[PDB]
């Protein structure tokens, strides 16, 4: 769990304190606000609603025909996908100290306090060699900036989170 | 202004001129071992406009001087191959015509309008039959450009559109599988732009009426 | 219709085993098209005549089938068959194009809405002498293609006298439809009232019911049934129980949209109701 | 150095090709009996033949699928060194390729004459 | 005779239909999706119960993290 | 002002709806509910842009 | 590098002149890619660096995909499928 | 968000009928709309011009890349709306604008390639993204292969782009041979001063700029644009140009380049003068794009040009989409159709359009004036920013060439309006069919943006000053 290269300490990505430069996927989902789940449901209902509204505005074959259940289900799955991506990005920018993250900061503080009390490592221990840990951290560093393009999440318990 | 010239017509086979015949060549099955004959004349009589004459015989007998052939008996004429030496255009542009009009007296024979244009293959031909409606009298039969059917070796193929920006030659030929003499008198072939909708028979042919329009 | 596929196999054995008379081709083409549901076999039956004539030497197909088979294609809006059959016609060394083929070929293109091919076939019909050429069938298709253009419908009507023709009952009906579907309810009545004076062709039930059907004003629909009670009393009464009259009209608070846009939607719905 | 070799070699072989191509300027004007092809007659009576799209698709798609397979060779040579991270990357790579394989199966693009 | 009942209409009915009517595709998907899923749902179980993962193998010499100590012996 | 920005955005939405109606060869008062929808949507976009502008000015002022 | 650069030069000038010999032009594309790969591999060997070889294999895969796409284009262009669809629907 | 869309489209389109193409394209249209409106908050990552490196220094991420990314989604939404939504509900318009089964997948893969071009930080990533975009755009050009006019353009574009990509790879490998590196992070002021790697970057810029078709290699792409379907031409003539020009702007490898300046002047002159010799709409718009490309290439000669380039590319994208959509809408008002793929060819076919749809002609007049640069439209302001940037760096001859080119181009721009405001006595064969409400709304939104985007000039300037400095 010993880092191999030097990393920035308490770097400020915004106007809020840094919680985790490269938070884990389970970490990001666990630190998710109810508003983010509201966003997920909003998108999950919006794509089918968007399809229905587009059908109402301009029917495909002239006559108004509601889309078949297959299109509704595909739109529901894609809506859950886009909502989950937006929620993950919002939680990440909370971790990056860009938006308001006071409650997340307090939960993070209590969490590593409990972990240190239990006698564990701060960001986990891995199945990967330290070189692979560094490669994973360098690949997944700030990968949320490309949410428009590709999905990529940190599934490696690497120590390169930019904290003390 | 100084833009490329735009026009509603382009004469392909003009005839009606002292030279005329220098613009076209002929090909019968004498290129094969066949006995069909082709010959192009030039008639310039009075009380009318001078025309070309395309006659001959189309004996379908096989060439008993060789064996690799299977079917013979053609006779055609076409415009001279487009001279593209170093600097000129290269071919014809038919991107603003959509039609080709030709004025001709016909007979019982079944002629084909043969067009050669740019194509990846070599022997591809765009050909549409020349529907002679009135035999013995002149008719300005119009054939839409985007109705020619692509044929290679005489076989209908994947119908891809003609490359109207690059057209080489236009001609009339006989591939009719019947014996006997043939004749066809043409006096022009031109590609004509889109005509607006009309609701009269023609100015060249008319029927008795009240003649509402004021006489000149 | 369910067993239409089965008729195809039995047709094949009838020709492989027994020599089939050429006159039977007409019945099979009319059967495998105009009879139950299937039109793919109509083309293949026509293609069967072609293949035997080229290779085996069987007698060639006549232009009567292509004229008929275009008409059958212009009923199901079969875009694939029209393109297939056209290029077969364009390279035919046995039969030729005449008045009848162009008329039904033009009608085939109106069904698939081809503004170019429709004008192309009209140029070929037009450039022919009126002796053999533009007939009432030509006008019947030409008016039906200008169904929503009042300007070209009218100039088509003056076209009929120029070609040397007298309009027919089937010719008048589409003209009455075209005037009605473009909001000219009042002009339609004068045409129907004065048609018997001008031409001597007494209006029929398929004429009067057409005018009532395509008049989309509740008062203008009433003026249609004002002369009918006192000029055609007997022949109306058989339309009330036949359910021929249909009372489709325009909405109430519909002045938000164009009146001309309403007439398109009203007539489009009415076309389906008269299609069967 | 490569740029230098390129630039100086351009004129020499360029002039050589220029000269050897100004040669064909006039040659074999293919005056062969091209009369039956400018009309539309056929002399084969046979040799029709056919090629279903699926046949040429098998031939063409042998190449991308072979590239997909041969891309697995670098993985099997370093399987232990990149064990779990590389295992996940290869799983994603294979799933992406199987998306296209599913495309070619569902479309039934590769079924020869039925 | 046989018609597809649709996956979304019933999952288990469609599974049986695929196993009985389309063996090749059903088995292809079965073995294909078993791999990652069984890995995710069994690797922690194997680590917890069967045997822990082996210690990492060396890739080069293990360099001590210390200063040079003074040694005596085998001198010139 | 926020109110002025919202009014301008709503007016741009109304202009877009009017232009769409006139392009379709339809009367100006064709689908007034569409006018309402277009105005609401464009006003919302204007509100978002105004909020972005306000945050931009706040960030500019904060580093002093 | 000599051999790669000269192959690239010869194939490039063969492409520029013909330009209408689609079979030979596409062959020249393949040979120019081969010539570039040779230069890249030689420089990777000289520098004892892995990036050159990695880019070489990437160019190989891209060249294969490009060749597949181009041969599909030639199939569509020359109508290799054939027709013999006469007397059919 | 794009990879998942690509995978889901392959899976869904595999198991769908041909008639579901419109519905699938609509679904992706709303999908991309929600991606923009719901994930737009990611712009908070780039306060004070903060920059990130992603995927092992293989990708770069900043406000410039984010803005080009969002613009590419907006353009993709508009173009995909042009495919999913039916302009007129009749069989003719059914036939002309019918999407292919794989067209949406190819579109998204080409968008992915363009974005990876914009976000590239390494020459390996740059080349891979270039090859992805190139193969996708070849397949886009060739997917309508029922005509020889389109087939010749597809084959020419394949071969010319193959030569260009080979030249790009050769330049990249020469750079690697010189420096044993594949990234620009090894280039500094000392590196440029000490060693002569300028020619390598000139060759790279040459190969990249020829892909979008600057002089003297403009004729092939102009022929391709002329011969491809117009719904394909609207896409193939905007997105690759945006990707290449954005990569060139962010790379910043052509400071005060004599070769780049001369080629930009040549591009401007050729585009302006050759436009005067055009009677076809497609060729005229191709030369218009050439002139705009020359204008944007003039911005490659100086630093701190982010605002001018961004403003000009956004306004040009909007105007390009608007002008092609106006040409598409005008198809209904002509008596005959040239081809199934290109239904309108000659500018003369638009003659008298003011008697069929006066407001369509008004919108076209607005977009043409914005192309010319008449205030207060967006085109004038983009050209003004270009002029300010070039005069700040002392390029006076370049400014004179720019002004002369604009004055010359105004002639063939007003050619369109003069033809369209004529009188056509030939009445239509079609009447009263209603045009699509969604596409009309999108066109009107584009026109209103062009007309009244100058309201937010100060707001955009402040946002740029706070997010790019
Ligand atoms: C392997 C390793 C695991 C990964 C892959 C897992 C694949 C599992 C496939 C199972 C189904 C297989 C099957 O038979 O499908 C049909 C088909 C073959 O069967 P068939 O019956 O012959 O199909 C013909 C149909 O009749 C004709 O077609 P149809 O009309 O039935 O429609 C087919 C349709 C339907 O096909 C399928 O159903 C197959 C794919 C199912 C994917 C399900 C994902 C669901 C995601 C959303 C879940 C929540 C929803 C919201 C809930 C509320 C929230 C507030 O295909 C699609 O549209 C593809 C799915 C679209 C995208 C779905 C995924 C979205 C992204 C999810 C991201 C993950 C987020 C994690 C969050 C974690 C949080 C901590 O096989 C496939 O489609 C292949 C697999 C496709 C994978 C994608
Ligand atoms: O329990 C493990 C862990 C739960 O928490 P934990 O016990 O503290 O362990 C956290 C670390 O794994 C503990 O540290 P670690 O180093 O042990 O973790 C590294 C990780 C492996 O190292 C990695 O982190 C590999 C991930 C590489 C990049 C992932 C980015 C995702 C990109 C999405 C694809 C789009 C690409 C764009 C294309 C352009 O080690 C593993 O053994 C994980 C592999 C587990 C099963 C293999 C993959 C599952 C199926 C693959 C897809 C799912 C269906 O979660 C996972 O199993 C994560 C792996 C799932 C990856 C999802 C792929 C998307
Ligand atoms: C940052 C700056 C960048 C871009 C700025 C652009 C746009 C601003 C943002 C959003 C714009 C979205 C606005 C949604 C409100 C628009 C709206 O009333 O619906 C539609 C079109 O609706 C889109 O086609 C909606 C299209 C949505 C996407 C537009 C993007 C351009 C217009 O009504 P409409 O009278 O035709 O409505 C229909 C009516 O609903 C039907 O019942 C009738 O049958 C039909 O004839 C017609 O009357
Ligand atoms: C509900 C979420 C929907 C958001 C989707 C946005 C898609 C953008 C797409 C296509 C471009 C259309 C015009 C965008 C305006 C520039 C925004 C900006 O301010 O430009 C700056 C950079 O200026 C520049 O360099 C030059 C920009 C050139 C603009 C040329 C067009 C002028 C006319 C447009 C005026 C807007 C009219 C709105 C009417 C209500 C980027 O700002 P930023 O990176 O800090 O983030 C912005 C925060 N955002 C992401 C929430 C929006
Ligand atoms: C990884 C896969 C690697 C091999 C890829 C094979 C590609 C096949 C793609 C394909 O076409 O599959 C869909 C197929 C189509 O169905 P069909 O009715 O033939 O459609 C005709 C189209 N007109 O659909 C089918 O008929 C096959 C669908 C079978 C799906 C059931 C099998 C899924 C596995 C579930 C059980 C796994 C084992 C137990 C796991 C327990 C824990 C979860």
């Amino acid at each position: 769990s010993t880092p191999l290269v030097k990393t920035s300490v308490n770097y400020s990505y915004g106007d809020y304190p840094l919680i985790d430069a490269d938070p884990h996927f389970k970490r990001v989902v666990g630190y998710m606000r109810p508003s983010d789940y509201g966003v997920i449901g909003l998108a999950t209902a919006a794509l089918p609603a968007g399809i229905c509204f587009a059908e109402w505005l301009d029917p495909v074959k002239g006559k108004f025909a509601r889309p078949s259940v297959k299109f509704l289900r595909v739109a529901t799955m894609l809506g859950f996908a886009v909502g989950f991506g937006a929620a993950y990005a919002r939680s990440s920018l909370r971790f990056f100290g860009v938006t308001e993250n006071a409650r997340e900061y307090k939960k993070d503080e209590a969490q590593m306090a409990a972990r240190k009390a239990a006698g564990l490592e701060p960001y986990g221990t891995s199945s990967l060699t330290p070189e692979l840990q560094e490669i994973a951290a360098k690949n997944s560093a700030h990968s949320i900036a490309g949410l428009f393009i590709f999905p990529w999440f940190n599934f490696v318990n690497h120590p390169y989170h930019g904290r003390e | 202004r100084l833009r490329p010239t735009e026009t509603t017509e382009q004469v392909l086979v003009n005839f009606t001129k002292p030279n005329s015949l220098e613009t076209v060549l002929t090909k019968c099955d004498e290129e094969l071992g066949g006995y069909s004959t082709v010959n192009l004349a030039l008639e310039r009589p009075t009380t009318g406009k001078p025309y070309g004459r395309f006659f001959g015989n189309l004996s379908l007998d096989l060439p008993k001087d060789n064996k690799m052939v299977t079917r013979s008996g053609f006779a055609m004429f076409r415009t001279l191959d487009q001279p593209s030496s170093m600097f000129k255009t290269n071919a014809w542009n038919w991107e603003q015509y959509r039609h080709l009009e030709l004025r001709v007296r016909g007979d019982r024979r079944k002629y084909f309008v043969n067009v050669q244009s740019a194509t990846p293959l070599a022997s591809d031909l765009y050909q549409h039959r020349l529907f002679i409606q009135t035999p013995g009298e002149w008719e300005t039969v119009v054939i839409p450009i985007d109705d020619f059917i692509l044929t290679n070796k005489g076989v209908v193929q994947e119908q891809m559109a003609m490359d109207t920006a690059n057209v080489y030659t236009v001609g009339i030929g006989l591939i009719d599988r019947q014996y006997g003499p043939y004749n066809l008198d043409i006096e022009y072939i031109k590609a004509v732009a889109h005509p607006p909708l009309e609701f009269k028979p023609k100015k060249e042919y008319e029927v008795e009426k009240e003649t509402i329009l004021l006489t000149p | 219709s369910e067993r239409a596929d089965l008729a195809w196999e039995m047709y094949g054995l009838l020709h492989k085993f027994y020599v089939v008379p050429f006159a039977d081709y007409y019945k099979a083409i009319k059967f495998f098209a105009q009879d139950v549901k299937r039109q793919d076999y109509a083309l293949l039956t026509f293609q069967q005549i072609r293949k035997n004539h080229d290779l085996h030497g069987q007698p060639a197909a006549t232009s009567e089938m292509v004229a008929f088979l275009f008409h059958e294609f212009a009923k199901t809006k079969y875009k694939r068959g029209i393109k297939r059959l056209h290029e077969v016609v364009a390279l035919e060394t046995s039969f030729d194009v005449n008045r009848d083929v162009l008329n039904e070929m033009m009608a085939a293109y109106v069904s698939v809405e081809d503004l170019n091919r429709v004008q192309d076939c009209w140029a070929q019909l037009q450039q022919l002498p009126p002796s053999i050429g533009a007939n009432n069938r030509s006008v019947d298709v030409l008016l039906s293609y200008f169904k929503d253009n009042i300007h070209y419908t009218e100039r088509t009507w003056q076209g009929i006298p120029e070609f040397g023709l007298l309009p027919t009952l089937e010719n008048y009906e589409q003209y009455l439809i075209n005037n009605c579907r473009t909001g000219n309810y009042r002009r339609a009545l004068e045409i129907t009232k004065n048609m018997e004076i001008d031409s001597g062709l007494k209006p029929t039930a398929k004429i009067i019911a057409a005018v009532y059907n395509y008049t989309f004003t509740e008062q203008r629909k009433l003026e249609v049934e004002q002369w009918a009670e006192k000029a055609h009393p007997e022949m109306w009464l058989e339309l009330k129980e036949g359910d021929k009259l249909k009372s489709l009209c325009l909405p109430a608070n519909s002045d938000n949209d164009n009146v001309e846009s309403l007439l398109k939607q009203a007539s489009a719905d009415m076309d389906e109701e008269m299609s069967g | 150095n490569t740029f230098i070799i390129f630039i100086i070699l351009i004129p020499i072989v360029g002039f050589a090709l220029l000269a050897v191509n100004i040669l064909l300027a006039v040659y074999k004007p293919y005056n062969e009996k091209l009369g039956a092809f400018e009309c539309g007659l056929t002399s084969f009576n046979q040799t029709r033949l056919a090629f279903n799209a699926a046949f040429i698709l098998v031939a063409i798609l042998f190449l991308p699928f072979d590239l997909e397979i041969s891309t697995l060779l670098p993985y099997v040579m370093s399987i232990y060194l990149v064990s779990n991270y590389g295992f996940t990357i290869v799983l994603l790579f294979l799933l992406i390729l199987i998306i296209g394989f599913v495309y070619e199966i569902n479309t039934n693009a590769l079924k020869i004459n039925k | 005779i046989n018609a597809n009942p649709g996956f979304w209409n019933g999952p288990f009915r469609y599974l049986r239909w695929s196993a009985h009517n389309r063996p090749h595709l059903f088995f292809a998907f079965a073995i294909g999706i078993a791999g990652p899923v069984a890995a995710l749902t069994l690797t922690p179980l194997r680590r917890k119960y069967l045997y822990p993962d082996h210690s990492p193998l060396p890739q080069s010499y293990p360099l001590p993290q210390r200063a040079r100590e003074q040694l005596t012996g085998f001198d010139d | 002002a926020l109110f002025t920005s919202l009014v301008g955005a709503s007016g741009l939405g109304f202009a877009t709806k009017f232009l769409s109606n006139k392009i379709r060869l339809k009367p100006a008062g064709y689908y007034p509910l569409g006018y309402v929808f277009s105005g609401v949507a464009w006003a919302g976009l204007g509100l978002v842009l105004h909020n972005v502008h306000q945050h931009s000015l706040e960030v500019l002022e904060k580093k002093k | 590098m000599f051999i790669g650069t000269i192959i690239l030069v010869l194939s490039f000038l063969g492409f520029v002149f013909n330009r209408r010999n689609i079979i030979l032009a596409f062959i020249c594309l393949e040979t120019m890619l081969l010539g570039i790969n040779l230069i890249l591999l030689r420089n990777s060997v000289l520098f004892d660096d892995i990036s050159g070889s990695l880019f070489a294999i990437v160019i190989i895969i891209l060249a294969g995909v490009e060749s597949a796409i181009g041969l599909s284009l030639l199939v569509s262009y020359y109508r290799l499928r054939g027709v013999i669809n006469s007397y059919g629907i | 968000m794009l990879i998942l869309a690509i995978i889901s489209l392959i899976t869904f389109v595999s198991m769908s009928k041909l008639s579901d193409n419109r519905a699938i394209i609509r679904l992706i249209n709303i999908y991309l709309i929600l991606v923009l409106v719901l994930d737009s908050f990611l712009y908070l990552l780039f306060l004070n011009n903060q920059t990130y490196t992603v995927m092992g220094e293989l990708l770069i991420f900043n406000s410039f890349t984010f803005y080009i990314d969002m613009l590419i989604y907006f353009i993709m939404i508009v173009i995909s709306s042009l495919y999913g939504y039916n302009l007129y509900n009749n069989n003719l318009y059914k036939t002309l604008f019918e999407p292919k089964k794989e067209l949406i997948i190819l579109f998204l893969i080409n968008i992915l390639g363009a974005l990876l071009i914009v976000h590239s930080n390494d020459f390996i990533t740059l080349f891979v993204a270039i090859e992805l975009q190139s193969y996708s755009i070849y397949l886009i050009t060739a997917i309508y292969n029922s005509s020889y006019k389109a087939s010749k353009a597809s084959m020419l574009y394949f071969f010319m782009g193959g030569i260009l990509s080979i030249l790009i790879a050769y330049s990249i490998n020469t750079y690697y041979s010189v420096l044993n590196s594949y990234t620009l992070h090894s280039l500094d002021s000392l590196i440029i001063n000490t060693l002569d790697l300028n020619l390598i970057l000139i060759a790279l810029s040459l190969g990249l700029l020829f892909k979008i078709g600057i002089a003297p290699l403009h004729k092939w792409l102009i022929s391709i644009y002329e011969n491809t379907p117009i719904l394909i031409t609207i896409y193939i003539s905007l997105i690759p140009k945006i990707s290449i020009l954005s990569y060139l702007v962010l790379s910043n490898i052509s400071i005060n380049s004599l070769v780049i300046s001369i080629l930009a002047i040549l591009t401007l002159l050729v585009g302006s003068v050759g436009g005067l010799l055009q009677i076809k709409i497609k060729r005229l718009l191709a030369f218009s794009g050439l002139t705009n490309a020359g204008y944007m290439m003039l911005l490659l000669l100086l630093n701190n040009n982010e605002f001018s380039y961004l403003y000009y590319i956004t306004q040009y994208s909007i105007s390009h989409l608007a002008i092609f959509m106006i040409i598409i809408f005008s198809i209904y008002y002509i008596n005959y159709i040239n081809n199934q793929y290109n239904p309108i060819i000659y500018v003369n076919q638009l003659k008298g359009l003011i008697h069929d749809n006066a407001y369509l002609v008004l919108s076209m007049a607005i977009v043409v004036f914005s192309f010319i640069g008449i205030p207060p439209l967006l085109g004038f302001f983009g050209k003004l920013n270009i002029l300010m940037s070039i005069l700040n760096n002392g390029y006076y001859f370049i400014s004179i060439v720019l002004i002369v080119a604009s004055l010359i181009s105004a002639l063939y721009y007003l050619y369109l309006l003069n033809v369209s405001i004529q009188d056509k006595n030939n009445i239509l064969i079609n009447s009263n069919e209603t045009v699509s409400s969604v596409l009309s709304y999108i066109l009107s939104s584009l026109i209103i943006l062009i007309t009244f985007g100058f309201i937010y000039n100060s707001l955009i300037i402040d946002i740029f000053n706070v997010y790019f400095n």
